[PDB]
């Protein structure tokens, strides 16, 4: 479900894309994601919360 | 502070096992650790190479499971298996982590990422075979006063099982023109070394030189005169 | 797997003269490829990692440039203690063929100097071990090189001879041989004189010098 592909402003989740695959995973982990830029490109990122 | 060393080197017969190699003041987990084997002439390649997971175990093409590496990150220590040896097996082996330079190039950014301190210093194997007793002989030139301006007296040490001999010559008085010369493996399979110093033809007659060998494995004092 | 063969297996640098040492791989299988210098009774020290940038701990003078399969390692100023055997191995993750490198022996140039050539008899004790040996000296010659023929009454012995060098003083930049003969007590008894033959580049000629049994 992705709020911008509908109501970006309002945040309300509609479902954009179907998984064809019945199983579902029973686990999930973050990918942490380090940013490859020099200490002039270095920049604060946006939070994101599970 | 690392402290690299390999332990369980010892001769040993033809179509044998012999169990290694081990790591203080680091943590063995973090890195790999990789055994080398160098022989005397050759470059040194890396017979066994071990993950630091120890999951994938990493043989040479040279050796056809000869070298079987177990290693405990508990123990800090790693286990190197040799399984029919043979005396062209014979080297002394290296035990020593290997690192890559792995660096993503945004604007030309390479880091090293490299650690090869602590080296090990290495272990020597070796196969004996029509094993005797150490003999020395003294040697000297048939004329003394005809043999030059310079004359070279030398002692011969021949039939050593063990690592060669300490030689020294009135128990290291003497210094002047002193030649090492590395021990060839004979057909027998027992090496043959010799020590000669330079003697000035003056010193010969009025001064008797004693050659004072000890042989440090078989703890044998030879005092040998002419 | 990869074959590796250095061009020169020794290579004779004079001291304070720029000499060149290249490598050739049966191919350049990875980027990565490691210059090695090698002391004996020490850890192998690795000269340069990927030949694009020198390793920490090694003098400025080594440079690894490579042209092509081959790999040329250039020293400029070569010393004594700098000079030592050079192994070349490709770097890759897929190891396991393990090249290795064929040896290069840097030795310092010097003026040549003719050999010095000494006798000694088998002992009495060795004789009564039933062992006999016949040792032919060699001494202060510059080349690495000598050539050395043990013949009993002028009869050629092969494989009974057995040199060793002594490695070379590095102020001395000279070597010396040490030639042994191998005999039983029976064959010493039958052959009455024993005689070796030196051939040297230093020497004008080839000279043999011969003794028999029962000098002093």
């Amino acid at each position: 479900f992705s709020s911008r592909y509908v109501d970006l402003y309002g945040g309300n989740m509609f479902q954009f894309a179907t998984l064809p695959v019945y199983d579902t995973i029973k686990y999930y982990s973050i990918i942490p994601h380090s940013i490859r830029s020099i200490q002039s490109d270095r920049k604060a990122w946006a939070a994101f919360y599970v | 502070e690392v402290q690299l060393v390999e332990s369980g080197g010892g001769v040993v017969q033809p179509g044998r096992s012999l169990r290694s190699c081990a790591a203080s003041a680091f943590t063995f987990s973090n890195y790999g650790m990789h055994w080398v084997r160098q022989a005397p002439g050759k470059g040194l390649e890396w017979v066994a190479v071990i993950w630091s997971a120890g999951s994938l175990k990493y043989y040479a093409d040279s050796v056809k499971g000869r070298f079987i590496i177990s290693r405990d990150n508990s123990k800090n220590t790693l286990y190197l298996q040799m399984d029919s040896l043979r005396p062209e097996d014979t080297a002394v082996y290296y035990c020593a982590r290997e690192n890559t330079t792995y660096y993503y190039e945004t604007s030309g950014s390479w880091g090293a990422s490299y650690y090869f301190d602590f080296w090990g210093q290495g272990t020597l194997v070796t196969v004996s075979s029509s094993t005797k007793g150490p003999s020395v002989f003294p040697l000297a030139p048939s004329s003394k006063s005809t043999s030059g301006g310079t004359a070279a007296l030398g002692c011969l040490v021949k039939d050593y099982f063990p690592e060669p001999v300490t030689v020294s010559w009135n128990s290291g008085a003497l210094t002047s023109g002193v030649h090492t010369f590395p021990a060839v493996l004979q057909s027998s399979g027992l090496y043959s070394l010799s020590s000669v110093v330079t003697v000035p033809s003056s010193s010969l007659g009025t001064q008797t030189y004693i050659c004072n060998v000890n042989h440090k494995p078989s703890n044998t004092k030879v005092d040998k005169r002419v | 797997d990869i074959q590796m063969t250095q061009t020169p297996a020794s290579l004779s640098a004079s001291v304070g003269d720029r000499v060149t040492i290249t490598c050739r791989a049966s191919q350049n299988i990875s980027s990565y490829l490691n210059w090695y210098q090698q002391k004996p009774g020490k850890a192998p020290k690795v000269l340069i990692y990927d030949t694009s940038r020198l390793q920490s701990g090694v003098p400025s003078r080594f440079s690894g440039s490579a042209s092509g399969t081959d790999f040329t390692l250039t020293i400029s100023s070569l010393q004594p203690e700098d000079f030592a055997t050079y192994y070349c191995q490709q770097s890759c993750t897929t190891l396991r063929c393990w090249t290795f490198g064929q040896g290069t022996k840097l030795e310092i140039k010097r003026t040549v100097a003719a050999p010095s050539v000494f006798i000694f008899p088998p002992s009495d004790e060795q004789l009564k071990s039933g062992t006999a040996s016949v040792v032919c000296l060699l001494n202060n010659f510059y080349p690495r090189e000598a050539k050395v023929q043990w013949k009993v009454d002028n009869a050629l012995q092969s494989g009974n001879s057995q040199e060793s060098v002594t490695e070379q003083d590095s102020k001395d930049s000279t070597y010396s041989l040490s030639s042994t003969l191998t005999l039983s007590k029976a064959d010493y008894e039958k052959h009455k004189v024993y005689a070796c033959e030196v051939t040297h580049q230093g020497l004008s000629s080839p000279v043999t010098k011969s003794f028999n049994r029962g000098e002093c």
